[PDB]
């Protein structure tokens, strides 16, 4: 774990996550997918605790799945993203709770707007233009407030990740091994292959 | 050992009758009279004490039953059972209103919850029905004055004068003839007294009749002084002597 | 009414009695037991054509070294074959070992009376049990809903086991070879069947010391349903 | 009608007839006596030897609970076995909490109570015997009797079984001919003599006495049976008495 | 809790509140089930003595279990809800552990099994429901049915009915489907589904519901004029 | 703080020939610096030719041992009588003290 | 023991009917009728009270039409207490909905929740079930306007245009001859009270014995209103349509 | 007719089996009364025992609830200590929790409580007793609280409980009649315990000796029964006289 | 008639019919003999099959080293009971180091069958046993009915037609309860006291079940060849 990133545009949202999965003194694998399709326009990222990151992905993953089969319906990116703020909201006060921090994208189709929801493991939601968890931010926050506008197309919000993505290979201490790139429209999801 | 009956004692027959409920209906119109008046400024609820044994001492036994400062209760049907009754509903009172908001809850809710009380022994395993109908008087800040009636099926309407029980037929056309939306509370009391007479037999005074009225607020009753905002109970209970009093200019 | 597990005058349990009548109603199946192995056949009975017969599962394994038919109310089956692969595999788990048939045999019967006011009822199928073990060899058990379990050389249960059992009285001998055990089946099991016995309505199955419990292809008993009919015509 | 089928339910007399009907176990059981005396109390059985095969002496039926209280019942046996291991567990946590041995009187309405409550629900049944039972506490000795509506008094002396009538016709005279009171070596002696006497009523099959006893100077308080040379005195005197 | 053994044998060996809830079966709206080479169609009947009904929102005869698999069912509606709910749970379940969706035998025996334990649990009456659960293995193209009832006993199908008059189309069914050659195209199954409920419907108006599934989660449900169409068609052949 | 364990010291050896194995263990039995007893035996018989030792502490040992012990003789019950085999007994040892992983017998078993 | 005194409510009949739930709409069909209409603008509710006496106090009464929230409101037959205990578990289940997912609750969800507690006590649990019949009236952005009716057995349909408690034969045929699709709230509203007027048991139709209310998009602008009708209101209304 | 089997109503309105434990009530074949003075509550009953091998000692149907508490019961003896027991228990919980001891009103509207509670419950049946609870209430004075299967319960100026006890309530009745009051205006309980005999003689019609009778007397602090002497006693000043 | 619809129903004479019809599935099982001299105590079965196919159902069942019973009735309630009685013998040994004495076992056993006869919903059980043992007290035999009613006795037999034996052995009670010290003898003289039970059929090699328990013998089962000593 340890990099997501997620940026806002006009017509998209655009999620950017490390590759590396490192345990002690060792890259043990370098293509890692950190994301999970909770439904066909709604996309979450994650981050954190070993173990606890896939579990929680997968449990929402479950239930949003088992939400849409049962009223043939796909729910909005706003009460997605309130079902796993209130979950983890539960979370923090469980006997183990689970440390995970998520990014989630969306494109709510009766809205025609894309939607970035930002959530750590305390069960704290904002909706952001730009959002980020962990050390990422540091960098990339400062960089999104100088670069970023709000009417920007999806080539525009790529070649802005780009940047950041640099920065973080300049200046942070750890190999992170690249991200996979995902983008989320009226269209779906879909993966660019090149970054 | 344990209570095996987890089953309904109550259900539905072929006619769709309940048949407990029913029964329990008919346990309460063996019951003593019963009524209640509602005035303008005020709630008059009104009973018979019906004695066992003149060695009975009947003060001792309460009819009317204070359930908040500004609510009052009285019954037709089974004694026991009206007792029960009042222990929870003072306590469910408290539980599930004045323990969250720190005010006494509105007549209509208090209700509500004896309502609910009533009507889960007609529905849970192992229980028969509450063999009463309840008159609960009362007032609050938002909704003034109002009075309720409540059947042993949970079901409560709300009424601006009625009587149950024994010789409610008669009474309940007595009131109509007699009721209008200008009364004064001690209208109502007289024509409480007068209603009362018609099913009453025997000895007619303040000793055999237990009336209570919902009307202004007695700071002599709170107890205390010194917080202007509490101001004392709307509930008061008649004494032998002040009944005996209106029954001279009857 | 009257409690489930109540005894009548005769000092029988009135439920486990009214499950044995069930037992009756159902399909045929019987079970033969050499010193080559144990063979296990049963009869289908599509309740229609439309039916795809190969769907009908009255025959299943255990483990390698246990198998199981099935007669009556088969829908009860389930949860029973359910626990006695959770037995065998446990107790392989426990001690590194395959567990005894006939210890797998009393787990199963354990269940049985575990009924009353634990299940509502007693099971309404009776199961043919047929296994190897290194102790006692090849073996035949018939577990009933009563908790009581028999050792058998030969065995039929359902609608027409009493006929059946008759003829398996007179058939069984301790130098049966499987192959000739195999016919058996098919020969007593096409006298008791309404429909005419072919691969498509009857299947077989065994268990060898050196496969494992094996269920036969609808081409292999096919195959010895021909050989049986043109040894019946040689004499 | 159909009051009698269940439990706890009352007929229009205001009876149990579940609890009357236990009674009738009671009667169909063998004789059972006890008999206070000067400084404790004496309890006897009448044993119905079934058969040759039967080995004498090893089929004991009076029962101790504590090291000081006595048990015997008439009815259903095994009943009678669940009344004593109840009765063990009172007397253990009673001992438990207050350190002192549990008093008679305290110990009788452990087992009023509990006999009590299996007359309140129809989903258990009352109990089928008479339990005889008493020994010897701070404040002298007791005997008491409980049947199986939870009903129980103290007794000078009592008797259940199928010959409690003779038995009681028996006590009776022991009663008004010793006003003063009766020693514990006497009362052993007269057990004997009253089993042997209500063995009249259940006379087809011959029976083997067994007797015990709690006495402030003859067992120190304690409950003892009575065996060896004081049995077969205690047999020899009874003997005499019926010829 | 309430303990009663409601489903117990009786002298002759029948346990009837399970036969019982047969005749629940019984009384319901007819359904059926056909498998081509290449597909299956459910097909349900729908009552016409409710006019004024709202169709936009009225529960749906089919329901999809998962993107690949479908349950139609005969008997009490609100009884279908419980097993539904369960199987669509269950799915979600299975691909969360096993990481792969069910398969249609699985989802079957999953269902069925809930319905075998209300027969032999305390407290409990049997499901008055029968299913014909519909779909394609995943990475399959064979075609699937299967057929559960409240005992519990299930089966595999290459056409089936259930519900009233069901007997009257399973007799249809038996002479008119080819074992060595099944319904070689979607609209040849679709058709014989539509004749075979035309033996016992009334009119071919708002009466019948079609629901065609094809191999990689491929369902969709015919409107009206769609089926309209197979009805009208049906009936010129007729006459001759 | 109480702590639930000890260490009672000793040493135990096994070898194995073609037709025979032996199980060896010294007798002594300790406490910090003191001498509980000079022979206090810790190798067992436990039926079915099979011999077990648990060294460590003795109150673990002991426990353990009388366990198997009662997983002999249960196996006997449940199995008509079957010989329990030396592989068989090992794997249910294992399960005897994996069952307490989170507290632990604090001993090193040889059989 | 206590097998004596069961009744079995949640068995099957030989002819594999529920027995308790058959009774349980035997007992609705004496329970003053409720009438639930869907207009393209908006939704009526319309009900009759049983039996009034003079001395009922008719403005602070509350007796067939609940709230349950902003959004839906239900049209009871039935038991009013038990309907009570129903309607409080529907508007705490509205709640937990927008707690976790910060949307109001679709209709349908709402109706096969309730539905499905109905039905829970058919199958399990020795109890008797609710003698309760509604007709739920509401919003949502998916399907707009919806009438739902639920009933003991814990079924439920959708409807244009539904009738429960008395007289619902004679109720349903008369607005299944007047009823159209493009029909306007104020339309839907006189078809209501015609009905009524028609079907009912008592001489005639007055403001006292009615409960009212109508569910519009006509606030200001794209968001929906829930009235219920004051008494004046009803006598207004009953004016205005010339029935009184 | 399962609806008289368990208390459910039945289709007028009744409990038959609170009913049948009213009958219970006077299967012993026992009267009780009891009094009121100026500073005691007596409660007298007749002791009746047929058996010559009971010890008369341990025959009683008077309990000595608390220190202040005394409760006389007309019913049979098993859920007559049923019911004394529970009081007992009652009685001491509540000074723990409320730190002042129990009234007896109090305790008597407990009881009743739980007495009500059978009528409703189906598992549990109806105790077959009434209950009669006497103390010198430190609030109220002399009382006199009474208790029965039905859940019904009131105080008393004077009650009588028994098979014959009609003969007796009227034969209290009238003698309030004539002294215009609501007690024995009597200063010692000795006298007002020579009351209560007297009256019971004469509605009775019967005479007692010692062993007949059975005494509990409430005072202020106080409640205690008396010895067969202690009644002799009071049975040779009632001659004298 | 109407009081025979479970255990917690007494009849207006005072009868137990759940209770009764329990002890009848006993008298409907296969007889079972049990004996005993100073030094040792036997017992001695007759097996039943279904048909010449099955096997003959196992009568006798091991409780201990010192213990063990034979059974007639409801063989599933014979394994429950000696399931239980095997875990109070061996907690026993286990807590006290202590062999559970064989009277004991019998007021256990009672105490467990007697709890099934005083409440709702459950059932007496159906099966009778012959409990046999060596323990500090030297030699025992005790039977058990599920009525609770445990007895010890020198010898007897229960099942179908057990009258036979029973008779037999009160008539040789003075000889075999001398047989000190000679096992072979004493397991003759219930041999022969088992062969007073049967009808058209004699004991044959897979017929016949033997136990023997005693002074320096453990509880030890004989079937098949081992028992053609004794035919
Ligand atoms: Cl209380």
């Amino acid at each position: 774990m340890d990099i997501i990133l997620g940026i806002r545009v006009q017509d998209s949202v655009i999620l950017a996550s490390s590759k590396a999965v490192t345990r002690g003194i060792s890259v043990l694998k370098d293509s890692d997918d950190k994301t999970r399709q909770l439904s066909p326009h709604t996309l979450m990222s994650f981050a954190g605790e070993a173990g606890d990151t896939v579990q929680f992905a997968e449990y929402i993953q479950a239930n949003i799945q088992l939400y849409s089969i049962r009223e043939d319906y796909e729910l909005s990116p706003q009460a997605v993203s309130s079902f796993v703020r209130q979950e983890l909201a539960k979370s923090i006060r469980s006997r183990r709770p689970y440390q995970v921090n998520v990014l989630i994208g969306g494109y709510d189709k009766k809205k025609n707007k894309p939607e970035l929801y930002q959530i750590d493991y305390l069960g704290t939601k904002v909706e952001l233009p730009y959002g980020a968890h962990g050390y990422s931010g540091f960098y990339t926050f400062s960089l999104l407030d100088h670069h970023y506008r709000p009417d920007m197309t999806t080539e525009e919000g790529l070649d802005l990740l780009k940047l950041c993505v640099q920065e973080l290979e300049k200046r942070m201490p750890m190999d992170f091994k690249g991200v996979i790139v995902k983008i989320v429209d009226k269209d779906g999801i879909r993966q660019v292959d090149d970054f | 050992m344990t209570d095996r009956y987890s089953f309904s004692l109550t259900t539905f027959s072929p006619s769709g009758k309940l048949g407990q409920i029913d029964y329990a209906l008919t346990a309460v119109k063996q019951g003593v009279t019963s009524l209640g008046i509602k005035a303008t400024n005020g709630v008059v609820i009104a009973t018979e004490k019906k004695s066992s044994s003149p060695l009975a001492m009947s003060e001792t036994l309460s009819k009317v039953s204070l359930l908040t400062p500004d609510i009052g209760a009285v019954y037709s049907g089974m004694g026991p059972d009206y007792r029960v009754l009042v222990d929870k509903s003072r306590k469910v009172a408290h539980t599930s209103y004045k323990r969250i908001y720190g005010e006494y809850p509105p007549t209509k809710l208090l209700v509500s919850e004896v309502a609910k009380i009533m009507q889960e022994a007609t529905q849970s395993g192992g229980v028969r029905p509450f063999g009463v109908s309840l008159l609960i008087a009362g007032h609050d800040e938002f909704n003034g004055f109002s009075l309720y009636q409540v059947d042993p099926s949970g079901s409560y309407f709300p009424w601006k004068a009625t009587a149950i029980g024994k010789g409610s037929v008669a009474a309940k056309t007595f009131l109509e003839k007699r009721w209008n939306d200008e009364l004064e509370l001690e209208d109502a009391i007289h024509i409480a007294l007068l209603t009362l007479k018609e099913s009453v037999e025997g000895e007619f005074n303040g000793d055999t009749i237990e009336l209570a009225i919902i009307g202004d607020e007695n700071p002599d009753l709170l107890g205390y002084t010194g917080i202007p905002t509490d101001k004392g109970p709307r509930f008061r209970k008649l004494t032998s002597q002040e009944i005996n009093d209106r029954l001279e200019a009857l | 009414d009257r409690g489930v597990s109540t005894f009548s005058p005769e000092g029988r349990l009135f439920q486990v009695e009214y499950s044995l009548e069930a037992i009756k109603l159902g399909s045929t199946a019987i079970g033969i037991a050499t010193k080559e192995g144990v063979v296990l056949g049963v009869e289908k009975r599509a309740t229609s054509p439309l039916l795809e017969s190969d769907s009908i599962e009255k025959i299943v394994e255990i483990d390698r070294h246990i198998g199981c038919a099935m007669s009556g109310l088969t829908a009860d089956a389930r949860s029973m074959i359910e626990h006695a692969r959770t037995a065998a595999v446990t107790h392989n788990l426990y001690y590194d070992e395959d567990i005894n048939v006939e210890s797998l045999t009393q787990s199963v019967c354990d269940l049985a009376l575990r009924f009353g006011e634990l299940m509502s009822r007693p099971f309404g199928v009776a199961l043919l049990i047929a296994g190897h073990d290194a102790d006692d060899g090849y073996q035949l058990f018939h577990a009933e809903p009563s908790g009581t379990f028999y050792r058998y050389n030969a065995k039929a249960i359902g609608s027409g086991s009493e006929g059946a059992q008759a003829e398996l009285l007179n058939e069984w001998h301790s130098s049966l070879t499987l192959k000739e055990a195999e016919l058996l089946v098919l020969k007593i099991l096409k006298q008791v069947m309404e429909e005419k016995l072919d691969e498509n309505n009857a299947q077989l199955s065994c268990i060898t010391k050196q496969d494992g419990f094996k269920i036969y292809d609808n081409e292999k008993t096919a195959e010895l349903i021909k050989e049986l009919k043109e040894k019946e015509a040689a004499e | 009608t159909g009051y009698d089928l269940s439990n706890s339910v009352f007929s229009p007399d205001g009876r149990n007839f579940q609890v009357e009907y236990a009674v009738k176990a009671v009667e169909n059981g063998t004789t059972s006596i006890g008999i206070k005396c000067n400084d404790g109390v004496v309890f006897a059985v009448e044993k119905l030897i079934t058969s040759k095969l039967l080995v004498p002496q090893k089929n004991v039926k009076i029962q101790v609970v504590d090291r000081h209280i006595g048990c015997v019942y008439s009815g259903l046996i095994p009943d009678g076995r669940h009344l004593v291991n109840r009765g063990r567990e009172e007397a253990a946590s009673f001992k438990k909490l207050y350190k002192t041995p549990i008093p008679i009187p305290a110990f009788a309405d452990r087992l009023g109570q509990y006999v009590q409550a299996h007359t309140l629900y129809n989903s258990v049944r009352p109990f089928g015997v008479s339990t005889i039972f008493g020994g010897v506490d701070k404040n002298g000795a007791h005997l008491y009797m409980l049947e199986p509506s939870g009903s129980y008094w103290g007794y000078k002396g009592a008797a259940t079984g199928k010959g409690r009538q003779s038995a009681k016709a028996e006590l009776e005279k022991l009663v008004d001919h010793h006003p003063e009171g009766l020693s514990a070596r006497e009362a052993v002696k007269q057990a004997a003599k009253i089993i042997y006497l209500a063995h009249e009523d259940n006379k087809e099959k011959d029976f083997e006495l067994e007797i015990s006893w709690c006495s402030l100077s003859e067992t120190n308080g304690l409950h003892k049976f009575v065996k060896g040379d004081l049995l077969q005195e205690a047999i020899d005197f009874a003997q005499k008495e019926i010829n | 809790g309430y303990d009663r053994a409601l489903s117990i044998f009786s002298p002759d060996g029948h346990i009837f509140q399970v036969e019982y809830a047969l005749e629940a079966v019984k009384r319901g709206t007819c359904a059926v089930g056909v498998k081509g080479k290449n597909c299956v169609v459910l097909g349900c009947e729908r009552r016409s003595t409710l006019k004024l009904q709202d169709t936009r929102i009225t529960p749906s005869k089919v329901s999809k279990i998962d993107s690949h698999v479908v349950l139609s069912f005969s008997g009490l509606n609100a009884d279908s809800r419980i097993l539904i709910e369960k199987a669509r749970v269950e799915a979600q379940s299975h691909r969360l552990t096993l990481e792969d969706p069910v398969t249609v035998e699985y989802l079957t025996r999953y269902v069925a099994g809930v319905q075998q334990r209300y027969t032999q649990s305390g407290g409990v009456r049997p499901f008055g429901v029968s299913t014909l659960i519909a779909g394609f293995d995943p990475r399959d193209d064979e075609p699937k049915l299967y057929q559960t009832e409240p005992s519990g006993i299930y089966s595999s199908w290459s056409a089936q009915t259930i519900g009233r008059n069901s007997k009257t189309v399973r007799e249809f069914l038996e002479k008119n489907y080819d074992r060595k050659e099944p319904p070689a195209t979607v609209e040849e199954c679709v058709k014989l589904t539509v004749r075979s409920l035309l033996e016992v419907v009334q009119t071919g108006a708002k009466n019948i519901e079609i629901t065609v599934v094809k191999p990689d989660s491929d369902i969709v449900a015919l409107s009206s004029e769609e089926i309209n169409q197979y009805v009208t068609q049906i009936e010129q052949e007729k006459q001759e | 703080q109480f702590n639930p364990y000890g260490d009672n010291g000793g040493t135990i050896l096994g070898i194995a020939g073609e037709d025979f194995a032996v199980l060896a263990g010294d007798t002594r039995n300790i406490t910090d610096y003191s001498i509980n007893s000079r022979y206090e035996p810790k190798v067992f018989d436990c039926g079915d030719n099979i011999v077990m030792s648990a060294n460590g502490f003795a109150a673990d040992g002991d426990a353990l041992v009388k366990r198997f012990k009662n997983s002999v003789k249960w196996y006997h019950f449940d199995h008509n009588d079957k010989k329990l085999s030396i592989n068989s007994a090992a794997r249910n040892i294992q399960h005897l003290l994996y069952g307490k992983r989170f507290f632990p017998y604090y001993v090193h078993t040889i059989i | 023991g206590s097998r004596r005194y069961d009744s079995r409510t949640t068995i099957f009949s030989p002819e594999g009917r529920l027995y308790q739930v058959e009774y349980a709409l035997e007992s609705i069909s004496h329970a003053g009728t409720a009438i639930g209409i869907m207009a393209s603008d908006g939704i009526v509710l319309a009900a009759e009270r049983k039996v009034t006496s003079t001395l009922l106090e008719q403005d602070t009464s509350t007796e067939k039409l609940y709230k349950l929230n902003d959004k839906i409101a239900v049209a009871v037959a039935g038991l009013t207490a038990d309907a009570e205990i129903l309607i409080n578990t529907a508007r705490i289940h509205a709640q937990n909905y927008l707690k976790t997912y910060n949307e109001d609750i679709p209709v349908e969800i709402l109706v096969r929740r309730l539905s499905d507690i109905k039905q829970g006590y058919t199958q399990h649990g020795g109890l008797r079930p609710f003698g309760v019949s509604f007709i739920y009236a509401g919003y949502d952005d998916r399907y707009g306007y919806q009438l739902y009716t639920s009933n003991p057995s814990g079924n439920y349909t959708g409807w244009k245009a539904i009738s429960v408690g008395a007289n619902t034969s004679a109720a349903q045929t008369l607005l299944q001859m007047d009823y159209k699709d493009d029909m306007k709230v104020d339309d839907a509203i006189e078809l209501a009270l015609k009905t009524l007027s028609k079907t009912t048991d008592s001489s005639a139709l007055t403001y006292d014995r009615l409960e009212f209310a109508t569910i519009r998009k006509g606030a200001n602008d794209g968001e929906v209103y829930q009235k219920i009708f004051k008494p004046q209101e009803i006598k207004d209304i009953l004016v205005k349509t010339g029935i009184t | 007719g399962y609806d008289r089997h368990i208390t459910i109503f039945s289709p007028e309105g009744r409990l038959y089996q609170v009913e049948y434990a009213f009958k219970a009530t006077n299967q012993t074949n026992i009267n009780s009364l009891a009094v009121r003075g100026k500073d005691c509550t007596v409660v007298i009953s007749q002791k009746k025992v047929p058996d010559k091998l009971l010890d008369p000692t341990t025959v009683s149907y008077i309990f000595c609830i608390s220190r202040t508490i005394g409760m006389v019961v007309n019913g049979p003896i098993p859920d007559a200590r049923n019911a004394a027991l529970r009081a007992k228990a009652e009685a001491a919980e509540f000074r723990y929790k409320y730190g002042y001891d129990m009234p007896c009103d109090v305790l008597a509207k407990r009881m009743a409580n739980l007495s009500q509670i059978y009528t409703q419950r189906a598992y549990m049946r109806p105790l077959g007793v009434i209950l009669t609870f006497v103390s010198v209430d430190e609030e109220l004075g002399p009382s006199i609280y009474k208790t029965d299967p039905a859940g019904y319960y009131v105080g008393y100026k004077a009650t009588a409980t028994g098979p014959k006890q009609q003969e007796i309530t009227t034969n209290l009745e009238n003698h309030f009649k004539k002294s215009k009051i609501d007690h024995i205006n009597e200063e010692s309980w000795e006298k007002v315990v020579e009351f209560a005999i007297t009256h019971m003689i004469d509605a009775l019609g019967t005479e007692f000796s010692k062993n007949d009778l059975e005494v509990g007397v409430a005072t202020k602090d106080k409640f205690f029964t008396l010895s067969a002497e202690n009644i002799e006693e009071r049975l040779v000043a009632i001659a004298e006289q | 008639n109407n009081y025979d619809g479970d255990t917690v129903t007494f009849s207006p004479t005072g009868r137990l019919f759940q209770v009764e019809y329990a002890l009848e599935a006993i008298k409907q099982g296969s007889v079972t003999v049990g004996l005993r001299s100073n030094t040792h105590a036997v017992l001695v079965a007759l097996k039943r099959n279904a048909d010449e196919l099955s096997s003959y159902q196992k009568k006798i069942i091991k409780c201990d080293e010192h213990m063990g019973l034979s059974l007639a009735g409801l063989a599933p309630d014979a394994r429950v009971l000696s399931n239980y009685l095997r875990q109070q013998c061996n907690y026993s040994s286990l807590v006290f180091n202590r062999k559970l004495a064989v009277e004991r076992a019998g007021h256990l056993l009672c105490d467990k069958a007697q709890k099934n006869t005083q409440s709702y919903g459950g059932r007496p059980y159906g099966v009778g046993l012959l409990i046999i043992g060596y323990d500090k007290s030297g030699a025992h035999l005790l039977e058990f009915q599920p009525s609770g009613n445990v007895t010890e006795l020198y010898g007897t037999a229960i099942g179908a037609r057990s009258q036979g034996a029973k008779t037999y052995l009160e008539r040789t009670l003075d000889t075999f309860i001398k047989i000190d010290g000679n096992p072979d003898e004493l397991i003759k003289a219930g041999v022969e006291a088992i062969s007073q039970s049967l009808r058209d059929e004699s004991l044959t090699v897979d017929n016949l079940s033997i136990a023997i328990v005693g002074k320096d013998t453990p509880f030890t089962i004989y079937d098949g060849e081992a028992v053609a000593k004794y035919i």
